[PDB]
């Protein structure tokens, strides 16, 4: 807590640096995100895996805002602290540095909060930052920014009275006493489903993602894909399943059909896309549908497998966004028809593209393979057909993945030259994390 | 011989069709459909009606003998019984539904072993 | 000619003289008709490193091989491995480590 | 509380229904009366009179 | 034939120089007008939606049809799981009061 | 009554307030659960968290039991060779029973009961054969198997 | 199979476990199979000439069993009426 | 155009209108695809029906 105050105050000192010292501004904003990565690694060192489920607790009196660490929050916090310095390497202005610093404060505090009102306050305080990040004046899109902000606001406004309903019902929004009291679970369950089915892209409230994740800059796309979608999953695992479990059983056919149609229809839409960033953007919806069904199965080790799929997606899809961002930065287009023969002109970039293509399709020696196997073990244990639907549709994911790769990488060599040292080192931590988590993830 | 000449494919100089992503233009001449034989003339000028018409006879010409022997012929056509085993060896060998020893019509539990070799799909509870 | 073109390798003697291939591109495997000058020395050194890896994996394999059944005769792994059990033949008789029947039924 | 193995509130339930909770020392309501027009307008047994009332 | 670096490093911008400097926009693509038009049209394809015959029929049989198929399959899987676990009929949303949430202190 | 429930809650709060433990023991890996006659154990939060920790301990121990038995069964089968059909049925049965306990105890609210031996299926086949005999019609089902796997 | 009863087994379970006889080869010629396998697996390239006797004896035993199987089938069909007697 | 006299020219154009398939053809082929690629669903539904009709026969002839 004292450490967190010191890290925030060190991060906020970027504004006071005079702008004529360019080197100092770059180094200060990069170190301001490097330090929380070290602190979260130390928190992993301090964790007792044979101890209590909630460790390193702190509660700030009668102000809500109570905090604690479990395994899902700790893995997601480690992933966020990895992803934020890479975002710092892709920005050039103090406005970008400050927006991403404020976003990192809000994400890190939202991932480990234990109060529902605290979760509401901390998460969607990032709405105006996302609006300004997506609708930036010369190269953004105001339509996309309006869509993402309005969908998130709609879901949050459905949740807010139900939050206050359980608060008047039992006397607290602390999740440890909300899980032990008697509450009207249908109303609160519908409010929580309303927020987290927009955060996780679940059809029909999913149309904001294709616009926002493409109109964003490369750093914004890395953040939005790798981090902000998983707040819906940790919302399911931390707040909704412990507090309204009767609802979570009774809504299972509806959540199940939403997940199945989201998976199938989003995979079918990904095949007709002609923009590389839109191809990468749609593929995330099917993965999150598998995550949601694995969470809702509650069957074998469902929290473990679903968290592991969230980590595998958060490693693999930001790297695909990084490669598309390199192509866009040095060729000024994201259109497939302008790219051919990238193997001959960018051999290192095409090799990285192929490896992350194989990772996104859940091939072995990548963490997505272990993730999808364990998620389908959790789904299979409820019924065999709910697993069969995901199993037989694997040709549809590989079709779009290999079609996009084969169209842009082979053929007549036209396009930009190979990657620089900076682009390679933006990609590199994700590759090392993927090789480790896909070969020896546990000990 | 690397470096052989190859003709390049022209760029679009007219308005594009709405569903243009069904043509694969890799840069060289000629391009192809996204999947072969989805449009354009088929090899030998055959059509789908040709293959469906020939298959509507040819498929029953191949499925005819299997049906005849599976419904009008049985284990007793053979001039000998299956391979004989001691009881302790046989009793585990015929536990497999896969085994060819269930066609032993001279076994004292021939019917019961055949009734246990019925394929099921959903495991009951 | 550009300034940096003098720093580049020529097209090798393996490459056909009329083939053009953009010599500025760094290929991770070597590229178009790679033929470095000191290749025989590098080949010998890489063969030495491969021999080091061969010895390391031979030792690791010998340390971690588990035989749940004794062999039915002499096997060549008896020469370098001391965890190989004594052979027991097809009739169940215990044998020597060189694969011959012990005294009492030999010759 | 939070483990990757299972979710304990998903299987920790009451075995019997509960009794009614006593909330106050006085258990009678106080409210203003409904006007008779709305009392009549709620009745659905006569479809014509329901339509005429609404 | 530009010179953007001194012999000891030290990048030079070449703002007033005659020779064209190599920079970030050196390999930007030359835009084909028809490709840009087609991508713009596909970007705004929601203006081309119309409730004609084919749109209504395909939105009924495929979208609503497969959504109903997936709901029926989900209910089938739920009921079969409850039967193969020793449970009675369980209360889904809109199904009258029944059993939800098995007790861990109970043998089924 | 309400007074007795309140006095029990006060006693539980006092006990869990003045609780300590040392010498190599982790709290939240308790040796025994707290035995109660409460309707809905979540009425008392300390008892609910204590029994949650005990139940987590048991789930992980059962997983470990499955791994130890799988190593033992592998040793038996690989030593036996072609004699494995009559030599290692008992250890295979014990491994399958341990997997059954590891899956079916504290299973969650939705997963079906896992039969590692096809034992529920063949038990059902036995009962359906017996019912069809009294019904005096032909059995539409397969006859029950004596053993389906290398264990059961 | 009462008219043509099986011969006694000349190989015990322990002998077939010691030779690692595959369980579908543990029939009424298993001892000859043990002899043939023991000869062939230790004779190398020239197994067809120096293990000719063991293979010939094993095939002769299997011929006896084949003839008994034909006779069992003939008796079963005669009892069912499929072949006139 | 320097190789058009060697490999052919660009005068002959592709004869395809890039139009969607007919509605009935699409519906029929999709129904065939659902039947072929989702055959475990139909197998298990048939299993449930054959099981519940036997229990109907048992409950009918038992209480008489
Ligand atoms: C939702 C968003 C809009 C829905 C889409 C409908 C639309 O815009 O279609 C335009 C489109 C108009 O086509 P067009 O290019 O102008 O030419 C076609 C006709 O020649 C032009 O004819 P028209 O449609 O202009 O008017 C004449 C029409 C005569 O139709 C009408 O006058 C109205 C049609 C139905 C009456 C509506 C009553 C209630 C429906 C609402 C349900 C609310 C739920 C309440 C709970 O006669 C026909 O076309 C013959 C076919 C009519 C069949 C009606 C069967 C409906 C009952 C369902 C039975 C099961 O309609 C069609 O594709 C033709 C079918 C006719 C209407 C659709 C009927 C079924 C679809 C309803 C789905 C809604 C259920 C959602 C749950
Ligand atoms: C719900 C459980 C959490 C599992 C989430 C999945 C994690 C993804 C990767 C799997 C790694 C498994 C690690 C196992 C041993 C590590 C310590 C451990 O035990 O895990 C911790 C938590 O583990 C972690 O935090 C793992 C961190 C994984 C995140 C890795 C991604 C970030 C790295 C990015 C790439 C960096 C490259 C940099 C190099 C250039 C606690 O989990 P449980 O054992 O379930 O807790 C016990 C429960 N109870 C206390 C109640 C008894
Ligand atoms: C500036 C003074 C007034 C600021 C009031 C802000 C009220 C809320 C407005 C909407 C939220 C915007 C937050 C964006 C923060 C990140 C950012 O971009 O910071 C700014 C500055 O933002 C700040 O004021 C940062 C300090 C406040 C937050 C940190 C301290 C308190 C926690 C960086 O400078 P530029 O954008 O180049 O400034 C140019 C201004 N203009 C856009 C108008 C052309
Ligand atoms: C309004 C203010 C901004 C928004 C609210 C921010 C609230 C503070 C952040 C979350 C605080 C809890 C951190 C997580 C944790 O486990 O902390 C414990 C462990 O401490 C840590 O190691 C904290 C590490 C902090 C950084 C890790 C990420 C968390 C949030 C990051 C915020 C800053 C990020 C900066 C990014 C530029 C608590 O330590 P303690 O000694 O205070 O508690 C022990 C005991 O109960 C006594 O109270
Ligand atoms: C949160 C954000 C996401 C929300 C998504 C929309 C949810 C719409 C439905 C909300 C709940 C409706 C009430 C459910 C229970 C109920 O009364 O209806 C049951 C059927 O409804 C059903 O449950 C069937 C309809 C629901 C199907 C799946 C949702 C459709 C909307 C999204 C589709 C996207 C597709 C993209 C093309 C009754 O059952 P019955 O009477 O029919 O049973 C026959 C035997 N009595
Ligand atoms: C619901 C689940 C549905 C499962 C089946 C989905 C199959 C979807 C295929 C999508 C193909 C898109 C990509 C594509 O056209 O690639 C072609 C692959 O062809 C092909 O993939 C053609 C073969 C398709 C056979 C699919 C079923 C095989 C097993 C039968 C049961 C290229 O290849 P090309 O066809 O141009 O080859 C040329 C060499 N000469
Ligand atoms: C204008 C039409 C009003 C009208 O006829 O309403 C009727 C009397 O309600 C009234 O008009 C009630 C107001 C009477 C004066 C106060 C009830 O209409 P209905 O029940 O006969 O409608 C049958 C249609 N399906
Ligand atoms: C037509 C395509 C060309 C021939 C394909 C093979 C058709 C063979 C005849 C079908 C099976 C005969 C046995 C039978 O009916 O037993 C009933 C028997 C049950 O008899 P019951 O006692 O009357 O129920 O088995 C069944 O339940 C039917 C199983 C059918 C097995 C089909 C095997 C799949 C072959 C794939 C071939 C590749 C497709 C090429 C296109
Ligand atoms: C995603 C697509 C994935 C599916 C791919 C292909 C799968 C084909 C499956 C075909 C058969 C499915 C199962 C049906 C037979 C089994 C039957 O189980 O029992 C049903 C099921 C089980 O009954 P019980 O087991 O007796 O309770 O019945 C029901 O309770 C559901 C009945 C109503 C189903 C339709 C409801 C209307 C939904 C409309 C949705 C459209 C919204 C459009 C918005 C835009
Ligand atoms: C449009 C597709 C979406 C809807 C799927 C069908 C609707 C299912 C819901 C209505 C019936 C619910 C049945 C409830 C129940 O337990 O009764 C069983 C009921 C009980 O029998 P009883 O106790 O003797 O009355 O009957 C059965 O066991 C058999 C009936 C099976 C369920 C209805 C038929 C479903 C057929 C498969 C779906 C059609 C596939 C379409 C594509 C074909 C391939 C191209």
């Amino acid at each position: 807590m004292f450490i967190s105050v010191l890290l925030i105050l060190f991060a906020l000192c970027v504004t006071l640096i005079p702008e004529a010292h360019y080197h100092m501004v770059r180094v200060w904003s990069f170190v301001a995100t490097i330090i929380p990565m070290w602190v979260v690694t130390w928190m992993w060192w301090n964790f007792d895996a044979s101890g209590h489920g909630l460790q390193m607790l702190v509660i700030l009196g009668r102000s809500h805002l109570a905090f604690g660490i479990d395994g899902v929050a700790l893995s997601l916090m480690l992933l966020t602290t990895v992803l934020f310095p890479i975002c710092m390497m892709l920005l050039r202005t103090v406005a970008g540095f400050m927006t991403f610093i404020l976003l990192e404060v809000l994400v890190l505090s939202a991932l480990c909060v234990l109060d529902l009102l605290g979760f509401y306050i901390l998460f969607e305080a990032s709405l105006i930052l996302l609006f300004l990040l997506i609708g930036r004046a010369p190269y953004g899109s105001l339509e996309a920014a309006y869509k993402i902000v309005l969908y998130t606001m709609a879901g949050s406004l459905v949740l807010l009275p139900t939050l206050f309903m359980i608060y008047s019902e039992c006397g607290t929004t602390n999740v440890l006493y909300m899980t032990c009291a008697y509450n009207h679970q249908t109303v609160l369950g519908w409010g929580l489903l309303a927020v987290l089915a927009v955060k996780i892209p679940l059809m029909p409230v999913h149309l904001w993602l294709p616009e926002a994740h493409v109109a964003a800059p490369t750093a914004g796309s890395v953040l939005l894909a790798g981090v902000l979608l998983k707040l819906g999953g940790i919302g399911f695992l931390r707040f909704m399943l412990p507090v309204v479990p009767e609802f979570c059983v009774s809504v299972f056919p509806l959540v199940s059909t939403l997940c199945l149609v989201s998976f199938l229809f989003s995979t079918l839409s990904t095949l007709r896309q002609i923009d590389l960033k839109k191809i990468v953007a749609y593929s995330s919806i099917a993965h999150m549908s598998m995550v949601t069904l694995a969470i809702f199965s509650q069957s074998e080790f469902s929290a473990y497998s679903s968290s592991f799929l969230m980590i595998a997606h958060g490693l693999i899809s930001p790297a695909l966004f990084l490669i598309v961002g390199i192509l866009y930065d040095r060729a000024h287009t994201k259109f497939i028809l302008y790219f051919s023969g990238l193997g001959a002109s960018m051999p290192i970039g095409s090799t990285l593209f192929f490896l992350f293509t194989l990772g996104n399709l859940a091939f072995p020696l990548f963490p997505n393979f272990i993730a999808e196997v364990l998620c389908m073990v959790s789904i299979f244990a409820v019924h065999e057909l709910l697993a069969y639907v995901f199993c037989v549709c694997q040709v549809l994911g590989a079709a779009y993945g290999f079609w996009a790769f084969n169209r842009v990488v082979h053929g007549l060599p036209r396009g930009p030259a190979d990657v620089t040292r900076t682009e390679f080192h933006t990609v590199l931590p994700l590759l090392i994390g993927a090789v480790w988590l896909g070969i020896k993830p546990m000990a | 011989g690397a470096g052989a000449p190859v003709k390049l494919a022209p760029r679009p100089d007219k308005p594009l069709p709405t569903w243009y992503e069904l043509w694969w233009d890799n840069g060289y001449y000629p391009g192809q459909p996204a999947a072969d034989f989805m449009f354009g003339a088929w090899p030998g000028n055959m059509t789908e009606t040709y293959y469906l018409r020939f298959w509507s006879v040819f498929g029953l010409a191949l499925a005819a003998p299997f049906y005849y022997v599976a419904n009008f012929t049985d284990e007793t056509r053979m001039p000998m019984v299956p391979q004989q085993y001691p009881a302790e060896v046989r009793d585990v060998l015929v536990q497999r539904r896969n085994s060819m020893l269930k066609h032993d019509f001279s076994a004292p539990d021939f019917k019961e072993v055949k009734d246990r070799a019925k394929i099921y799909w959903t495991p009951m509870y | 000619e550009p300034s940096w073109a003098k720093q580049l390798a020529p097209k090798s003697g393996l490459c056909p003289p009329e083939f053009h291939y953009n010599r500025e591109i760094w290929y991770p495997h070597g590229g178009f008709y790679c033929d470095p000058k000191g290749w025989r020395k590098n080949t010998l050194l890489t063969l030495g490193g491969i021999g080091v890896l061969l010895y390391m994996t031979f030792s690791y394999s010998t340390a971690n091989e588990v035989r749940h059944m004794p062999p039915k005769g002499w096997i060549p792994s008896i020469m370098w491995n001391s965890n190989v059990p004594d052979p027991v033949d097809f009739r169940g008789r215990k044998l020597n480590r060189d694969g011959t029947l012990p005294e009492g039924e030999s010759s | 509380v939070f483990s990757g193995a299972f979710n304990t509130p998903s299987s920790t339930t009451a075995r019997e229904p509960y009794a009614k909770t006593k909330s106050s020392e006085a258990e009678y309501g106080v409210d203003t009366p409904v006007p008779a027009s709305a009392l009549k307008a709620a009745d659905k047994h006569d479809a014509l009179a329901y339509a005429v009332a609404n | 034939e530009a010179k953007q670096f001194t012999p000891d490093g030290k990048y030079m911008p070449g703002i007033f120089s005659k020779a064209k400097p190599l920079d970030r926009s050196t390999q930007w693509v030359h835009k084909n007008p028809y490709i840009e038009a087609w991508y713009y049209r596909r970007d705004h394809f929601e203006n081309e939606f119309v409730w004609n015959y084919r749109t209504t029929i395909e939105a009924l049989w495929f979208l609503g049809g497969f959504t109903a198929a997936a709901y029926a399959l989900s209910v089938f899987a739920f009921r079969q799981a409850d039967r193969r676990s020793g449970y009675p009929k369980r209360q889904i949303l809109g199904d009258e009061p029944a059993m939800v949430l098995p007790d861990e202190r109970q043998f089924y | 009554s309400v007074e007795e429930r309140q006095s029990f809650h006060d006693k539980v709060n006092d006990v869990f307030k003045n609780l300590t433990g040392e010498a190599g023991k982790r709290w939240a890996r308790p040796d025994e659960p707290i035995l109660h006659t409460l309707n809905d154990e979540k009425e008392e939060p300390h008892i609910f968290f204590h029994n949650t920790n005990y139940r987590t301990s048991r789930k992980y121990i059962n997983v470990e039991k499955t791994k130890i038995l799988r190593e033992q069964a592998l040793e038996c089968v690989r030593a036996a060779g072609t004699a494995r059909y009559h030599k290692c049925t008992e250890v295979m049965k014990r491994l399958q029973a341990a997997v059954r306990v590891a899956s079916n105890v504290d299973r969650g609210p939705l997963a079906r009961k896992r039969d590692v031996g096809f034992i529920y299926h063949n038990n059902r086949l036995r009962e359906l054969q017996q019912q069809a005999a009294e019904l005096e019609i032909e059995n539409p089902f397969p006859a029950p198997a004596k053993q389906a796997t290398g264990g059961y | 199979a009462d008219r043509f009863p099986p011969p006694p087994m000349k190989a015990t379970q322990e002998q077939m476990d010691a030779a690692d006889v595959p369980y579908h080869y543990r029939d009424y010629c298993a001892h000859m199979y043990i002899d043939y396998k023991e000869c062939r697996l230790t004779s190398g390239f020239s197994w067809r000439t120096k293990c000719a006797h063991e293979l010939h004896a094993y095939n002769k035993c299997e011929y006896k069993e084949f003839k008994r199987r034909v006779a069992i089938a003939i008796e079963e069909k005669r009892r069912r009426g499929l072949i006139a007697a | 155009t320097s190789l058009d006299h060697v490999f052919g020219d660009n005068s002959n154009k592709l004869n395809y209108n890039f139009e969607p398939m007919g509605m009935g053809s699409l519906f029929i082929r999709t129904m065939v695809m659902v039947g072929v690629f989702f055959f475990p669903v139909f197998i298990m539904i048939n299993d449930d029906y054959k099981y519940t009709s036997f229990l109907d026969k048992v409950a009918a002839a038992k209480a008489a």
